[PDB]
């Protein structure tokens, strides 16, 4: 019970953030040229 | 297995019949030294509980009389004992100094000074293990003790008479309850002539270390608060007897507050160091244990200690002595021998947790354990009217915290005691060594109760008290002095107040 | 000198007849007829011009009726600046195979501590280049700090991060006590101080050395040491600080590794003493032994001595009375956890477990104050939900809750860092993170200039630079 | 709806479960505290006697 | 330390003890001879029933009674002896000489005090047992005896042990336990010549009724009686938990197949309320049939009726004491049950002492 | 045959073994006898009390390892003789209470793998009403 | 080197030391060596038994305070010498059986604290088809 | 006890377990002793399953595939496989119930119930108090038995059809007499 609801979090957590990860580092250089090394 | 009086440099005399018993009943020789013990053999007449002296200057304690022999626990090293040392009684019983030449001075668990600022004077000497009043003397609590904090002088309240433990974990701000419950007794004893409405305080540290025990006492020295309190220091190179000894002295220093007509508030840091050398002592007296090692004499031990704290009646002189005892638990079980023991001694508790030190709640007590046994009958009206309000509020928001998480598909009617519980739980909120009075008190948690916060931002309500306070005092000493001399909240008094908290509300601007 | 007989023997303890002058308690004997030097303290007092002693080496080989020696006065370790890069053993004898310790003078091991009105100093503020350990538990330069922590967790890493990002720059001496430790790590740490500089071992032509220089002294009384040596070699070391401290006004580092050996190196012997056990298995006098320990530990109005203990936490169980009596002797705190270590989240540091008295608004401002009270609110927000997701999931969470979780763990990730003694486990580089580029970062990401970044950014880095570097990085490699 | 109300029951049906798992570990934790306090006590007294 | 009774001088015959009070004689009847466990703290209106029932049985049983503290608090016990003085259980009045005249009284106190070191807290109960069997023995009454903590003895027996070198039992305790328990409980019985009742507090720790302090002792108690904050914060006073108290008393066999009955019908409803009440928690009492709706009616009816005043309270309420027969008792939850005195209001049965004041009461508040 | 509660321990570690041998003449007789003792548990309390004050070594809940022997002794003896010994015979209804229906415990365990058979009884059953509150599924015989 | 169950106590107590010292003659001389203690806890159940049948006074679980002295002689003599002492070797490779799976006990922690690494073997794992069944989350080097 | 070059000594010793702890000193003592085991278990009695052997805390030396066959190592294997696979959802089971579980735990479940109570065999000194004949069981047909539960060749019938029927041709015939 303590184990299975620890694993089952941490991978909960990891599969959603990996996800919006994905999603920030798509809109990430639109947003934010200055970093974008593209223009330097 | 030999005793002492078989050895063979007696039985050499005995046996050449030389009858040289004529060493008297007052010395006697060392047989045996250890772990910081001594065995005598000799002594007949010496008393329990009795001092001796060794021959290189230094004191014990004789404990264990027996049928051949003496033990004795030693207040100090035994480098200095060995041999068949001549060990000589005193034949006073171990005792301590009283009286007003304590007050602002750190002593030991003898009434050493360890300040290094000079000696003590001392018309008074009394003995250190006496007899508890009994119950005729006693008095009912009807008289409270601390202003400083609003969850305790509302929720929790603790009287002049008590016994609160003060109960929790490592960290959690025991030591600064305590240094606050010290600190705010300043304006009492400069806003008065008499030594009867004052209140004197003594701290006892057993276990403690000397680099924040003096931190304490600086601490009180920048606020001149030594000059109504006084310190009894049994740290942890001072050995096991200095540290079982030193709350018997603290409660006979305070003792003369008792007796004399005043009040003191006595604060045993770490009895759990008090019971520990008294079990460190007992397993090298070779005394019989119990469970955990302890013997079974520590219920009666923290009984003796504990039954002194009193409300003495007005044939005695009307003093008293509260007992503010302080515990840590190593995970929160109170299920462990000590623990139980005290909580079954006291008068009441005050259970501080670590999950709520962190979440911004300081003091980070929990009152839905924290208990008082005396209850409003330590408390003026003025502070009633809203405890006895506050206490259900926060016990439905106790009753409905977890739908926190869940508050946006729920209704109001749980909505609203979400808002006032967090709208009070913020409001508790104090700073470190800042305690208020009881008529701000009595003030701020009316403009929590009635509504003047549900409003607002949560993190705004340290500004709110903040300004509000500043306002008040800058405006309305008139209610704040009618609230302390009359010790009640009149419809008069209550109409002004939130004249004044619209008036507050009116020039001031929050976020929400 | 008194001449005594050896009555008895009992592993580790020795029970000895004098005919005429008994020793006081704690003195020191030398055996006599023996293959190498053997050495015994005395600990009671039995009668009948009879002691009980514990022995620093094996007893193997030992006769009864052999000769006994008295010194007159306990074990004496040699002092100076000739102990200066150098290996002692407990009782002053060198065992780095480079020559005798030509000291001028020796302390006695057992002393007394300094008294109250000897009291501290300011409590100073220590730089590590630790981010966590900068920001929620800063160290005190002259104040003692407790690393507590089971096994597998980096422990004697984090020591010797510490030594480089502290000893190094400190103009002072220094001091490290291995007690009941290993021997590979011995030998690492002083390969690793003569490679860098805290010890310069010079050989000469003639066969003699030359450690001039090396601002540090080692002490070991390692595991193969039997109990006595593990318990004295504390004392030893101490002494060896406190000479520095009392005369020569210095201040002074001092590092102990694994102290807790020195209490089950006297629970060793306490029954063989003759004393009844206390609770779980330890002995009575663990509270008055380890404070005259503590309490010598201590700053000054002559010198300071800043002291560092690792305390082992056998099964994780901080409700042990070692720990649990060693909390209460400490000014920081520092607490590792290995559901912490398991996420490789290095330093594996707990920082709802690790305090400071050092802490304070008045000592630290409130921009530093504030900021991590946040910090410890948002993360017991996140440990107060992990119910709540393991059982309904995120999609229960509200946008609010899901903002914390992100920070939080985001700050999880960002609290950790490389130090340049584990490139033989991860390979990458090490990293100085100061405390004003620590406050700037935490301070950021509490006030949300940096939701939209990603979270394996804050992973193994020492600032915000960085972050965004790693995250157009795998915006690249993502397009 | 049909959801909504399976979901409820759920809820009770677990809860309920979690009522008797909490009963059933409680006398466990009693039954494992006395055995501990009894195996303490007994290795005291066996080391106390054992001099 | 005197013998128990032997097996010649026993009363075979068990009886209840009439105490006066309604949910006791009702669901938790006690007995002569017996022993009732008193699981309370403060807040609850402990102190009061204490002197109810000293009071109640002093006036219709003729008998008199025994307060042992075994290592209470010295405030404690300050505050019960005015308490007695107050509520006229003691009578303490001044002669000229200046000495005391305690007069017609109802009650001793032997205290053995937190202070005093063990074997006090041990030969208490002893002490008391025997002033309460010489009323027995030679007067012929029917007494009480009242213990302030039941678990102090033991703690006090262990402690003994413990200095004497007894090898400690499984938890601590001494090996002398049970057999010292049953010395003590044993004399607490009833004989040919009169009775001696008992209610002993005791205190389960750790909320562990397995430690052999309460499984020893609970094989001695015939009865329970549970105390709540959660009634008296509903203002009802005595504050008895009428289901988590218990009697071996209650079977069909001592008091007929009606009180059984009625008693069991009683549990019944408050069970059916309970339920109503969590379900009511979660969908409104919007939700509820008509026969639903009549039962939380009689539920708190009956919860209500169940309250009474108090003699001794009287002085501190001014509202008179009420005392109630069990055959009363009895008519007034069958008809409650029934469903007759449903067309009475709620507010009538709330601190009222039988159906006619309640009938006067509702008669009195339609006005 | 009355040991009680006041009485002492060595006079309750006794009154069953009174018991047995009073049977014995029965079962030696060619007659047929049951003895019923009810409490157990209480002899084995009181083994346990005797032996802790002649200070011998406590063992798994403080009870000695003579406990099984203790109880073996006694009921060992309930027999059915054969038809040259008379052909008597006697019973034995030994009687147990336990805590919180635990019989994973160490004295329930001894005298189960003593005897021939097991009637269970329950306070839910005893609460609910069904008395005699005999379950089924863990009596046995 | 075989010291079973009827060999005694000391034989026990000693195959271990034995086996260390047949394995130094390979560390000293230029050579290298690895020594497998099989059955780690029956050394110091034997330890045990010896220290109380000597009226030795106990400790914890009924050993001796001189286990980590019991162990540190024997795994301190594993060593990796240098290119003047010949440049051999002794790896050790102790064995331990836990019970319930509990490494919180006495001597489990001990070998642990005093070891560079830990392999964990489970039965969730062996039987799961996971052979060997190595945890490689636990196990460290 | 020891085989010899002279003779052999084949033993059975039954060993008790004082207040069903298994790791009391005695049996963790005689476990290092032994070549097979087999450890009874009252969690399984109390379900009526006879003999209660728990197949998982059961062991021995000859499973190994050089000396059964590998079709016997594999269904065995499998067998415990399985079984820690069920024990494994023991607490969400019992927390929230089946419903939560996948279908590959579903059919997991089904069949170790059923491999449970396939494991149970009545025997011939039982008669007297269970009144049903004793059943001797051949080992290829075991694994025949034990091959065709988990490839799914019987999970159209029920679960308690496999109580007490020693090989499947029992257990079709039962299905078949309570599918009336
Ligand atoms: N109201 C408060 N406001 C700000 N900080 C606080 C407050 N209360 C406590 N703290 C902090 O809690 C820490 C410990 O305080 P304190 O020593 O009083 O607690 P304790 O549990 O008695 O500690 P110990 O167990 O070491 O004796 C301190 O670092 C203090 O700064
Ligand atoms: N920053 C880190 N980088 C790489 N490995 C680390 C790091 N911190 C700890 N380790 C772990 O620290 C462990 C070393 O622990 P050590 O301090 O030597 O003994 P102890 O377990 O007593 O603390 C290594 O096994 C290693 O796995």
């Amino acid at each position: 019970s303590v184990k299975f609801m620890d694993q089952k979090r941490s991978g909960e957590e990891t599969v959603y953030f990996k996800k919006e990860d994905e999603a920030l580092l798509r809109n990430l250089l639109a947003n934010h040229p200055e970093y974008d090394p593209k223009y330097s | 297995k030999i005793s002492p009086s078989e050895m063979s440099r007696l039985l050499e005399e005995r046996i050449a019949g030389w009858k040289t018993q004529t060493s008297t009943e007052e010395v006697g020789r060392v047989v045996s030294v250890g772990d910081g013990i001594a065995r005598l053999f000799g002594l007949e007449g010496v008393q329990a509980g009795e001092l001796v002296e060794f021959q290189n200057g230094m004191t014990g304690m004789a404990l264990n009389l027996e049928t051949d022999n003496v033990g004795v626990v030693i207040f100090g090293d035994d480098r200095s004992v060995l041999e068949g040392d001549s060990v000589k009684r005193t034949g006073r019983i171990v005792d301590v100094p009283i009286g007003p030449g304590l007050l602002g001075r750190v002593v030991d668990a003898l009434g050493n000074p360890i300040d290094g600022k000079g000696p003590i004077p001392a018309k008074e000497r009394r003995r250190v293990e006496l007899k508890a009043p009994g119950i005729i003397p006693r008095k009912s609590v009807h008289e409270p003790m601390m202003t400083g904090l609003k969850c305790v002088d509302a929720l929790v309240p603790v009287g002049r008479g008590q016994r609160e433990l003060i109960i929790g974990d490592r960290q959690t701000g025991k030591t600064a309850v305590a240094v606050d419950a010290i600190i705010n007794q300043k304006e009492i004893n400069d806003s008065t002539d008499d030594e009867s409405k004052k209140l004197y305080c003594i701290y006892v540290a057993v276990g403690q270390k000397r680099s924040t025990v003096a931190q304490i006492v600086k601490a009180l020295e920048q606020r001149d608060a030594m000059k109504y309190t006084t310190v009894v220091a049994a740290t942890a190179s001072e050995a096991a007897p200095l540290q079982f000894l030193a709350p018997y002295s603290g409660c006979a220093m305070g003792e003369w507050f008792r007796d004399s007509g005043r009040h003191c508030v006595i604060i045993y840091d770490d009895l759990s160091k008090q019971a520990t050398a008294y079990r460190q002592m007992s397993l090298l007296l070779r005394r019989p244990p119990g469970r955990e090692a302890y013997p079974g004499d520590v219920f009666y031990l923290h009984s003796r200690l504990l039954e002194r704290a009193a409300k003495m009646g007005d044939k005695s002189g009307g003093g008293s002595l509260t007992a503010l005892p302080v515990i840590e638990t190593q995970a929160g079980d109170v299920s462990a021998y000590i623990p139980t023991n005290v909580i079954s001694i006291t008068d009441g508790q005050i259970f501080l947790e670590t999950e709520l030190f962190y979440k911004g709640i300081r003091p980070a007590i929990n009152v839905g354990l924290s208990v008082s046994r005396v209850g409003s009958a330590a408390q003026v009206k003025a502070m009633k009217q809203v405890a006895g309000t506050m206490k259900l509020e926060l016990a439905q928001y106790r009753e409905v915290a977890a739908f926190a998480q869940f508050g946006s598909d729920l209704d109001a009617s749980t909505r609203q005691l979400l808002t006032r519980g967090t709208a009070l739980t913020e409001l508790l909120k104090q700073r470190q060594y800042s305690p208020m009075k009881n008529s701000v008190q009595v003030c701020v948690l009316y403009c929590g109760v009635k509504g003047y916060l549900d409003p607002l931002d949560p993190k705004e309500i340290s500004r709110f008290e903040s300004l509000f306070i500043d306002y008040i005092n800058a405006n309305h000493q008139d209610i704040l002095k009618t609230i302390e001399t009359e010790k009640e909240l009149s419809e008069k008094t209550e109409a002004k107040l939130r004249a004044a908290v619209d008036e507050f509300v009116a020039m001031n601007e929050f976020k929400k | 000198t008194n001449h005594g007989r050896i009555t008895q023997v009992i592993g580790a303890v020795v029970d000895v007849h004098f005919d005429e002058q008994l020793p006081p308690i704690l003195n020191s004997l030398e055996v006599q007829g023996h293959t190498n030097r053997l050495v015994l303290e005395v600990a009671q007092h039995l009668g009948e011009n009879t002691v009980r002693t514990i022995a620093m080496d094996a007893t193997e080989g030992l006769v009864r009726g052999q000769k006994v020696v008295d010194t007159g006065a306990p074990i004496q370790v040699p002092v100076g600046v000739e102990t200066l890069g150098r290996i002692m053993n407990v009782i002053g004898e060198p065992v780095d195979e480079c020559g005798p310790v030509p000291a001028k003078k020796t302390y006695s091991i057992h002393r007394a501590a300094p008294l109250f009105a000897d009291q501290s100093t300011e409590p100073g503020l220590l730089q590590t280049g630790i981010k966590v350990v900068d920001l929620l538990a800063p160290y005190a330069k002259g104040g003692k700090i407790g690393l507590f922590g089971g096994a597998g967790v980096g422990k004697t890493v984090l020591i010797m991060e510490l030594i480089n990002n502290v000893a190094n720059k400190h103009g002072g001496f220094s001091v490290f006590a291995g007690v009941g430790e290993r021997t590979r790590e011995g030998n690492d740490l002083y390969h690793e101080m003569m490679t860098t500089g805290v010890i310069k071992r010079k050989k000469l032509e003639d066969g003699k050395f030359d450690f001039t220089g090396s601002k540090a002294a080692l002490v070991y009384g390692q595991m193969n040491e039997p109990p006595g040596a593990r318990a004295r070699v504390a004392l030893t070391a101490l002494s060896v600080a406190e000479y520095f401290r009392d005369e020569q006004g210095q201040d002074v580092l001092l590092f102990i590794d694994n102290i807790y050996r020195f209490t089950q190196a006297g629970s060793e012997v306490s029954a063989l003493l003759g004393r009844i056990p206390s609770a779980v298995g330890y002995q009575p006098t663990l509270a008055t032994d380890l404070g005259q320990l503590q309490e010598r530990i201590t700053t000054t109005k002559k010198g300071s001595i800043t002291s560092v203990q690792a305390v082992y936490v056998p099964a994780d169980d901080l409700t042990d009375p070692a720990p649990a009596t060693t909390f209460a002797h400490l000014d920081a705190t520092t607490v590792l956890s290995r559901q912490i270590a398991e996420l490789g989240i290095y330093p594996a540091v707990d920082p709802l477990d690790s305090t400071s008295r050092m802490l304070a608004p008045e000592i630290v401002g409130q921009e530093h104050y504030d900021t991590a009270r946040a910090t410890q609110k948002l993360l017991q927000d996140y440990k107060s939900l992990q119910d709540i997701i393991a059982i309904l999931g995120m999609d229960e969470l509200s946008e609010e809750d899901k903002l914390v979780v992100s920070r939080a763990r985001k700050i999880q990730r960002f609290l950790s860092q490389p130090f340049t003694v584990a490139e033989v486990f991860t390979g990458k580089p090490g990293r100085f993170v100061e405390l004003p580029e620590t406050i700037k970062s935490a301070q950021t990401i509490l006030r949300g200039e940096c939701d939209d970044l990603p979270e394996m950014a804050f992973y193994m880095c020492g600032g915000l630079e960085e972050v965004r570097s790693k995250a157009v990085k795998m915006a690249q490699e993502a397009a | 709806a049909s959801e909504q109300s399976a979901r409820m029951s759920a809820m009770d049906n677990a809860s309920t479960n979690a009522g008797e798992m909490i009963s059933s570990l409680t006398l466990r934790y009693n039954r494992a505290r006395q055995a501990k306090i009894t195996t303490e006590l007994v290795e005291i007294i066996s080391g106390a006697n054992a001099l």
